[PDB]
């Protein structure tokens, strides 16, 4: 990279944490108005998504 | 238009050979003029809408959301979509008879 | 950029797939285990989430 006009390096941990601070939240989700009867819920079963 | 899309858009005097729209995106598309007989084909959970158009080619409604007003001239029309809180076909001061 | 002291690349893609590796998913998510009514609910619906 060009870091601060300087050809230098940087950790890949760094830009790991960098990305995850953009990451968002499930707050941000648009709201539906109403539910149909074919629709799908997320959930944990099985210990997993 | 595919992916993940949010917010509106607005479009003017662009004219267009064709329109498609999928994804699960859910932004909304909006158009305006045109002198042009563009085609159309949403399939994705957006909202389209479509407004004081002298033409507009063959239309095509999958899914969504799709409010077609103050159209001079349609050729054809067509719609399968299925029932949820995301769609829903209306019409408005436009005519199928050229 | 610098692996194993190597100068190699990697695609977009294997970068997207680590990067994933570190973001968990739902089972990071604590317990609240009381819930109200005007609280929302997450899901896929008609195709959107």
């Amino acid at each position: 990279g060009c870091f601060d006009n300087t050809s230098s390096t940087i950790t890949v941990q760094q830009l790991v944490n960098l990305v995850l601070s953009q990451a968002g939240g499930l707050c941000d989700l648009p709201q539906a108005g109403g539910i149909g009867d074919n629709d799908l819920i997320a959930g944990c079963i099985g210990g997993a998504e | 238009g595919t992916g993940n899309n949010t917010g509106w858009f607005l479009f003017d005097e662009v004219n267009a050979d064709s329109v498609s729209i999928t994804g699960a995106g859910t932004g909304e598309f909006i158009f305006r003029g045109g002198i042009e007989q563009t085609d159309f084909s949403l399939n994705a959970p957006s909202k389209l809408l479509v407004e004081n158009r002298s033409r507009v080619g063959v239309v095509n409604h999958l899914n969504g959301l799709m409010i077609l007003k103050d159209i001079g001239v349609i050729v054809s029309l067509t719609s399968t979509a299925e029932d949820n809180a995301f769609t829903f076909l209306a019409v408005i001061s436009s005519s199928l008879f050229d």
